[PDB]
């Protein structure tokens, strides 16, 4: 009936490495994808609009891309405070619905693996 | 900056209804759309629907169509969500959220609707359903 | 003459006006939100620059707001 | 790098380039025909004017032609 | 299932007077309307594009409008040579169909009525 | 100016098929769409369908879908219409006609299809269906 967005429930990232969060959908490259950050007990905050733009105030280490069947939120040189849930979002004009992905919890590890 | 201020928590019986309000403090209430987005405990965001006051047109998620009504009172810059036939999985925090892309500006308006990203969020209203 | 006027999209009496107009053009969001529409009243049909379309008419409320038809 | 190129919308090798790009903007027909799309390759991501969006990527054919989804 | 355009089959116009040809459809003002002139045994010729524009070469006495439920082709100071069939045309994006009106045959009288 | 030149008249038996060619001469064959429009004797214009060669995408009127095929040969700048299971009221003059609004220009292309007005017309091809 309606367009589907698929996010992994969880991503682990070592401190200062790159976190990458995918949002997949049938030719999602045709859609305009927005991304929200949400921390426990707080309201969501937009961090990427329109595939790749950063709202004013959002740090530069957040970046977005969208092509083919996958849109991606990339957090470079990740910091402890970036641990949060991240949701992708589109408007599906075919069904007149806003669709959210299921969310991805980014966990920033305490220690590097090796 | 514009702010969205919601009404307080509600406890409701199954089968009853709830009406939550969202007061938009700031100039142009008519030109911006307002969505309602809920979050059940521990779960993700779910859009309920939205309204574009300048066109008086509302849009609803199919899961709730027939069960939900979204309105906007322009003289009071207040949007409302009424959700009927409540059941336990309706227990959630309900947010109002502004569409960032205004429909009118500088003497002109857009001619189609399309929900963009949501920039301003209310603080949320806890609605709990129980007996 | 009575005309629709943006941004309120309401009909206003323009006691000294002669024509209603509809000015339309694309901004960067034209694909998702359609053309921008400026409705107004004037004593004569205003001039527009390249890329902008204008239609003028001379009867009350002849410039209704043109929404995009949704496939 | 191999990239799609407009207006043929075919892939070609750019042995000196390192990114593919997708440049999009609205002209006066954006509502009915969608954004204009320029696909190409470059040694570095190009800069664009206000109103123009650009996305660059660095793997082969990573800039497929994006059509508008039709409700 | 497809959008319909209704034109009067025929219009009689006294020489030198104004011919008004209407093309009605449900909220046709949301459509872009084009007009074609066709004389017997010849191919059609576009005389108005995009509601109100005149292709190069077309006389200024052709003009078009489109509002609400009616689009109109107006031929001012009509001449014997303007006798022809005139068709309105839209693209209906909801049905992915080019739609033509049924055509209006303009007959130019030999004499004024009065 | 570009010109469209069609093949000659054809007499066909009921139940057979006909293929009409439309050869274009000059201005970027790939980037301009071509439609087929027919006119039964004494009647009005009727769109059969069209093809946008750069996308390889054909669009047909529902009345003919399943009976008609429109193609474009980019190496010969030639468009074709084939109409199968012919019947008496397929008797008509068939025109090809170019979409005025090109799909590519100056290194870029449009991203959606939309049939605009028809500026260049072929001379027409008479097809009659008789036993
Ligand atoms: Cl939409
Ligand atoms: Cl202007
Ligand atoms: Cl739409
Ligand atoms: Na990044
Ligand atoms: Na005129």
């Amino acid at each position: 009936s309606s367009y589907e967005l698929t996010q992994p429930p969880s991503v682990s990232v070592a401190p200062g490495r790159t976190a990458t969060i995918t949002c997949e959908g049938d030719n999602i490259g045709q859609q305009i994808v927005h991304w929200y950050q949400q921390k426990p007990g707080q309201a969501p905050v937009a961090v990427i609009s329109s595939d790749s733009d950063r709202p004013s105030g959002i740090p530069e280490r957040f970046s977005g891309s969208n092509s083919g069947n996958t849109a991606t939120l990339t957090i470079s040189r990740v910091e402890a405070g970036d641990e949060a849930d991240y949701y992708c979002q589109v408007w599906d004009s075919g069904s007149d619905h806003v669709v959210f992905g299921g969310g991805t919890k980014v966990t920033v590890l305490e220690n590097l693996y090796f | 900056q514009v702010q969205l201020v919601q009404s307080g928590a509600e406890v409701k019986k199954p089968g009853s209804s709830v009406k939550v309000s969202c007061k938009a403090s700031g100039g142009t209430f008519s030109s911006y759309a307002i969505s309602w987005v809920r979050q059940a405990p521990g779960q993700g965001l779910e859009w309920m629907g939205g309204i574009i006051p300048i066109f008086g047109t509302a849009n609803y998620a199919q899961k709730f169509q027939g069960r939900v009504t979204i309105t906007a009172d322009e003289s009071t810059s207040t949007a409302y969500m009424e959700l009927r036939s409540l059941r336990s999985d309706d227990t959630a925090v309900y947010y109002c959220a502004r569409d960032n892309l205004g429909y009118c500006s500088g003497g002109s308006c857009y001619s189609d609707y399309y929900y963009y990203y949501m920039d301003v969020w209310g603080q949320g209203t806890l609605v709990t359903v129980s007996s | 003459i009575r005309c629709f006027i943006t941004p309120d999209i309401t009909s206003k009496d323009c006691p000294n006006g002669h024509v209603c107009y509809t000015k339309t053009w694309c901004d960067a969001f034209c694909s998702i939100r359609g053309k921008r529409v400026d409705l107004g009243c004037a004593a004569t049909c205003p001039t527009v620059k390249t890329g902008v379309d204008i239609q003028c008419c001379s009867t009350d409320n002849c410039n209704p707001f043109p929404t995009r038809k949704r496939p």
